[PDB]
């Protein structure tokens, strides 16, 4: 639960973080208005960390 | 689904008595259980549809040196709940050993009510930490419940033992009970006795009947927390959904209590949100940061109000954040209950996972460390000696609570790929 | 009318002290995406407590050019979209000129922001009573005073006189021409005309010296004293040029009085 | 932005009480704080939108030998403001030492209200110079505020200690307090007790209740000065903008008070301008020349009237000029307040930096010099001896006020490249 678990989990985590960043980024260009992204990540981390324009 | 509520000890039977009386007044039932004509609801969460047209709650009645439980006996709310399972102190070791020798038939009592309901969601324990009567027996029964049924939830409504207090074995008892709470529970709801005492001596000018008024507070909080289960919503009509967001990991499962009116004896969502976020409308009184907050509101709520209120809460930043992730205050809306008094028409409560409770834990640990270093405050209790002649359980509990404090401080960090 | 007076000409308070103040933290390498300037007006209207009205809705704050050049230049227009049965009265060619005069007023707030910067940078020193403290703040005070009297001039013309008119002309073809004269007085009394272009031309010189005075903050005292004296010579010339352009106004009679008051 | 008002001493709590009552009557609130139906304004400058639908002002209540503060307690305006921070004479040394030993929790009170508001613009101190109760504690708290927070503004509404007066240590107390005022404040608003006494004995025929009527005057002036902040204009919706023009340098920060009606118990801007410029409509009574004047008017003002009035003020030359620069009387227009009595519909007030206050300073310095040369009027106060056995603080304050007088006279000169 620490070693093979970590190996299976981290590829899921990489894919989920990828699949989360591109959605919040592709919604952040569209401008509630920008409240949709703003509520989904209240922290503002993975909200758009790979800014576009 | 359905919740079976367990009450034990004099303080635990006191808070269960006031909670059952509160839900009796709340729902459309007499103290006998006679149906009313005004009752989107549910009456099958704490109540069995029982077999004399009284919605008899599934409650386990446990007594240990009964004084106030006798007063519970000759009462009009003894016609509401009595499935006739009453079966017989000032120490954790005494209550633990007494619970140990008779675990069989009280487990049969648990089995009877477990067979009683069709479905089950969790076990809510009316418990008092280092209350003497509740202590020891509560920790032992917690071990019995979590070992015997690994598929259900265990909830423990707990007080923090500071009542401006004589008992000097109380840090040892609270430390052993806290070891059981960290290891044998899925979630723990903790309150401070001193915080509720300060709030009660604030809102009124009462000094002597503090116990009964604190009972009113915890019963109102317990009704408010399960309103979303008792009244059908969209989420947290099961316990595990409300339990899920606040608890990020099996070690941090201790939840702060908030409720934005301290009053029941005009208003909007926006004002009660900003009124909730202060630590002096919290009923539990370096960098200290919440892991996750969840608030549930009940009233005549305009749906745009929660939206712009959460806007204001964001750009003001009046809540303490989580470094390692997003886990924030979540707006939940619930139905206003029938036959509740019409003050604070928009009323909300919050449950939150905060690292500030680590301070209270290490304070009690410091008290234990002081009395343990002095070695004059074990008092040589005979059950404490016979239970453990080497007293290594105190060392194990100290290690577990130290790991707990370290994991708290590690969750405080921006890295929680560093553990404890 | 009484809504655009509050926002596009700024009569709402801790709104001008909030919108420009939040924008000027960026100035440029920032204020390029229309995702922070598109959101800051919605945060300013909450911070004024006369906002969130449905008439402060459809207020679009957008640029028409991207600046890749603080900076006293501005290319930002605050707009409003008029609905259908009032569009026959107010057209959306008038609102563009409200944005046009807005741009100069926003550039004016940029001066009292950079002067506020250098007044704040010196404020943390004091307690302190050095020669270098008092005699440096002595330079700052005259420079901020210049802006507050020319701001009082704008704060007379575009807000007090021209608001008393076009309320004596609303007390259907006439309404369009009434509005078109209300607009026409604001650029004329504002001295943004090509007629008053030489009196406007020296104001930019003063403004460049203010940005350089903010740039410095000690061994370079003499540089700042030299800049202050060059500023004072330029003001001494402006006081005569404004007087010469009265031979060429009723509203200009304020400005020579504003810029110097009992000193030749 | 938002102003947190501090009141201390019996005279300071008196003027704060009348000012809060004046703003309660002015804005649409009850003495409980109940909202009215008539209220371009702002109610967030002195008022917090507080949490029982009363706009409770952020006021620090300090008491030292309370007599009139007890009368403030049993009052209908004690339902307007009481955040419950009241915490406990005839000398500067006694009040200074008493404030010294308890600075911690009163600084926590300051910290509580500083955390209370979202934004902050300045600290306005209700203060009385050599008032005994206000004295010493006010100077010490001025040191605490300016040292602890260097990013904000400090304002001190001050009286000049001449009430046709027995206290002979009063010049020493006023001298030490004035040292603190020159060194630990950003701006000081000074009034003369004898001037307001003359005006009060003029407009009525009162001799005994002079204190309460003077309180009416200073409260009206304090409301009039912050009308441009409380009602949104275009400039001086922050304190520092009004503070900026009158103060040319950190040593000359003392402002004269003017207000053109002395009456509230037809008119144009032109007449009230020429009526304002005389030194006998000034409520503070060689070459003496103003540094800078600023006037604010409120009423039914035709915008052409201020224009030609300022024309007349120029070519008449009825104001005292500044040699070293331009810094002149500035016309500001403000909104007429709701629910103010309809006398003097066009009403203006002025704040001005004048060198004539140097005369009052050197008069009090001459009184101090007389009593100091005689050496019979220290009275051997024990707190004065124990605070400074050598009494070198009196010499340091004398040096500072002498430098102040020299800088005043140097600003009088056409050269202020000659300092003091």
């Amino acid at each position: 639960l620490v070693s093979g678990f970590e190996a299976t989990i981290n590829k899921f985590d990489k894919n989920f973080s990828a699949h989360l960043l591109d959605l919040l980024a592709r919604l952040s260009i569209y401008s509630g208005m920008a409240s949709v992204i703003s509520r989904l990540d209240f922290n503002g981390f993975y909200t758009e960390r790979l800014e576009r324009l | 689904r359905e919740i079976i509520t367990l009450q034990l000890g004099q303080c635990g039977n006191q808070i269960g008595f006031e909670f059952w009386k509160q839900l009796c007044a709340e729902h459309g039932i007499s103290p006998e259980g006679i149906v009313e004509e005004f009752a989107t609801d549910r009456k099958d969460v704490f109540f069995y549809q029982a077999d004399d047209e009284h919605y008899i709650p599934r409650a386990v009645l446990l007594d240990l040196e009964p004084r106030v439980i006798h007063s519970i006996l000759n009462s009009p709310y003894a016609k509401l709940y009595n499935p006739e399972n009453i079966y017989l102190g000032n120490n954790w070791a005494s209550g633990f050993s007494q619970g140990e020798k008779i675990h069989e038939d009280i487990f049969d009592i648990i089995d009877r009510e477990a067979d009683g309901s069709d479905s089950l969601e969790g076990f809510v324990l009316c418990h008092s930490i280092a209350g003497g009567t509740g202590s020891g027996l509560g920790s032992y029964l917690l071990e019995r419940l979590n070992d015997r049924y690994p598929k259900k939830l265990v909830q423990t409504y707990s007080v923090f033992p500071n009542q401006d207090e004589d008992v000097v074995v109380q840090p040892y008892n609270s430390l052993l009970t806290l070891k059981r709470l960290t290891q044998n529970a899925d979630c723990v709801v903790v309150l401070d006795n001193t915080a509720l005492n300060r709030i009660a001596t604030d809102r009124l000018h009462i000094q002597n009947p503090s116990f009964s008024q604190i009972n009113q507070l915890v019963s109102t909080i317990m009704s408010a927390s399960t309103t979303t289960l008792r009244y059908p919503g969209y989420m947290n009509n099961d316990l595990i959904g409300l339990i899920a967001s606040l608890i990020p990991t099996p070690r941090l499962h201790f939840l702060m209590t908030g409720y934005t009116p301290l009053t029941t004896d005009k208003t909007t969502v926006l004002d009660v949100m900003r009124r909730l976020l202060q630590p002096k409308n919290v009923m539990v009184s370096t960098n200290h940061c919440y892991i996750a907050i969840l608030n549930i509101i009940q009233g005549e709520v305009d749906p745009t109000q929660v939206h712009k209120s959460l806007q204001r809460i964001r750009e003001r930043k009046l809540a303490n954040f989580i470094p390692w992730g997003p886990a924030s205050i979540q707006v939940a809306l619930s139905r206003k209950s029938p036959y509740l008094p019409s003050a604070h028409r928009v009323s909300g409560l919050m449950m939150a996972n905060h690292t500030s409770i680590s301070s209270l834990f290490e304070r009690t640990c410091r008290q234990y460390d002081k009395l343990r270093k002095r070695e004059a405050f074990l008092e040589q209790f005979r059950k404490e000696d016979m239970f453990k002649d080497n007293f290594d359980e105190m060392d194990t509990s100290r290690e577990i609570v130290q790991q707990l404090i370290d994991e708290y401080h590690a969750a405080t960090r921006p890295d929680y790929i560093s553990w404890g | 009318y009484e809504a655009l007076r509050h926002f596009l000409l700024m009569e709402d308070g801790e709104f001008a002290q909030s919108l420009s103040d939040l924008l000027f933290e960026k100035l440029p390498g920032e204020l390029l995406n229309p995702l922070v300037l598109n959101s800051v007006l919605s945060k300013a209207l909450q911070c004024s407590l006369h906002g969130d009205t449905p008439h402060a809705s459809n207020l679009s704050l957008a640029l028409k050019y991207l600046p890749e050049v603080p900076d006293v230049l501005s290319c930002l227009e605050l707009r409003y979209k008029v609905d259908w049965p009032l569009n026959i009265v107010i057209t959306e060619g008038c609102v563009s000129k409200y944005s046009g005069v807005f741009s100069f007023l926003l550039q004016l707030k940029l001066m009292m922001w950079a002067l506020k910067d250098v007044c704040f940078h010196l404020k943390r020193t004091a307690m302190a009573g050095s020669v270098q403290f008092r005699q440096l703040q002595l330079f700052k005070h005259e420079m901020q005073h210049f802006v507050k009297v020319i701001q009082g001039y704008i704060a007379n013309q575009i807000l007090h006189v021209t608001w008393c008119e076009f309320r004596a002309r609303l007390a259907l073809e006439e309404i369009q021409r009434a509005h078109a004269e209300y607009l026409h007085k604001a650029v004329f009394r504002g001295l943004l005309t090509e007629k008053a272009a030489p009196v406007m031309n020296v104001i930019h010189s003063i403004f460049s010296l203010v940005l350089k005075f903010r740039s410095q903050l000690h061994p370079n005292f003499a540089l700042m004293q030299q800049s202050y004296n060059t500023f004072k010579y330029y003001s001494h010339f402006l006081f005569k040029v404004v007087t010469k352009l009265v031979n060429r106004q009723p509203h200009l009679e304020d400005f020579l009085l504003r810029i110097n008051f009992n000193n030749y």
